[PDB]
């Protein structure tokens, strides 16, 4: 069973912006 | 597990102020990407926006990685969905909460291009039309389904949207559920009191419309008026519908319900088949289905899903689910999460994967 992956600001390949 | 479904990923992405330690962020909604080319089916599709907190996320089913994110300080996301737009198709997100506002993300481009002051509560769901890509309803706290047409981004990818219609509630509004033969004439809702069907067609005059039908599930006054808070079609016909403290799912038909209606406002379903779901008097846990599969889903208190294979029982006493998939303890912090809820499961069309929402900041991610 997989455990619990935290995905923090810095994990996401990109941010959307206004 | 006649489904042969087994957990992929338990991805923690919308954490509070980016903390390892955030198990409790509920999440809301959660909706797959259309196919990235017009003319393809996109049942496969392993693209999942996910909505709770401050945060958007559009997720890789099969890695598992978050491959954007939107953030909006002091917004609370409550409901996500797509639509593929012609421009070359650009498969737009709407997303919306708390500030009645709706941001229309083009992910792909990374910006939110418009935002769409739509209510001055919040927004509890957002549904397209799936035959008009560009008509959007909002539902609202303020008690209002409210149809939007949000037209063609002008080239600096800019939107003008207009209101098509006011659709008024007794109560306020939860689920979004277009009939699936006449998505664009009339408009299902489940609502704090209960399932009613609106008159959507533009072509008629009035622009304020209040229910046309109002249905009544069960003679019972213990569930007179009460919730349906999970509301989808499971083939063109046959309507899956649920309430709270009932633990009962009601599969009907609209074509039988619809033809016996005649001028009532208020109408009992025709009931196909009753199926057995949890007991649990919490609300707000939502179904979804599986058309293809013939699969109705949907979560419960201890973090469960439910599943229901209702070919057989279509094709001829409360009936048993299919399967139950039990929350499977997955470790966090090095410890097992030994209880959740999962308010939301949603599946793409082929039923290759499978997305339960958890009142734990916890996006659940099953392969079949």
């Amino acid at each position: 069973v997989p455990s619990v992956q935290f995905v923090g600001d810095d994990d996401v390949l990109s941010h959307i912006l206004d | 597990n006649a489904l042969h479904l087994e957990p992929l990923h338990f991805l923690q992405c919308h954490s509070r102020n980016n903390s390892p330690k955030d198990l409790e962020t509920q999440l809301w909604a959660c909706a797959f990407e259309p196919a990235r080319e017009e003319g393809h089916s996109g049942a496969t599709s392993q693209t999942v926006a996910t909505c709770g907190g401050e945060a958007v996320c559009v997720i890789d089913c099969q890695t598992g990685l978050v491959l954007h994110k939107y953030k909006v300080p002091g917004e609370e996301f409550f409901s996500v969905a797509w639509t593929a737009l012609t421009v070359k198709r650009w498969n737009m997100l709407a997303a919306a909460g708390l500030r009645g506002m709706v941001r229309l993300l083009h992910v792909r481009a990374g910006f939110c291009c418009s935002v769409i002051r739509a209510h001055k509560k919040a927004i509890a769901t957002l549904c397209f039309s799936p035959t008009h890509e560009t008509h959007l309803f909002t539902a609202s706290y303020d008690k209002r389904i409210i149809l939007w047409d949000i037209g063609v981004p002008n080239h600096d990818y800019k939107f003008q949207a207009s209101q098509l219609l006011t659709l008024n509630c007794s109560s306020v509004p939860l689920r979004l559920c277009p009939v699936a033969t006449c998505p664009d004439s009339f408009l299902l809702a489940g609502c704090e009191g209960g399932c009613g069907c609106w008159d959507v067609r533009l072509d008629q005059p009035q622009k304020q419309r209040v229910c046309e039908v109002n249905f009544v599930f069960s003679g019972d006054s213990e569930v007179s008026g009460q919730r349906v808070d999970g509301l989808a079609f499971v083939n063109e016909d046959v309507v899956a519908s649920k309430g709270s403290g009932q633990g009962t799912i009601y599969l009907w038909s609209w074509s039988q319900t619809w033809a016996s209606r005649g001028s009532q406002s208020v109408l009992p379903v025709v009931i196909l088949a009753q199926l057995q779901w949890s007991p649990t008097s919490l609300a707000y846990f939502s179904l979804s289905t599986c058309p293809d599969k013939n699969l109705v889903l949907c979560g419960d208190e201890e973090g469960s899903v439910w599943i229901y294979d209702v070919e057989h029982l279509l094709k001829q006493t409360l009936q048993p689910p299919t399967q139950i998939l039990k929350w499977p303890q997955p470790v966090a912090l090095g410890q097992p999460v030994t209880k959740t809820m999962v308010n939301t499961v949603v599946a793409n069309a082929a039923f290759t994967y499978l997305t339960a929402l958890t009142d734990s900041n916890i996006v659940s991610i099953w392969r079949r």
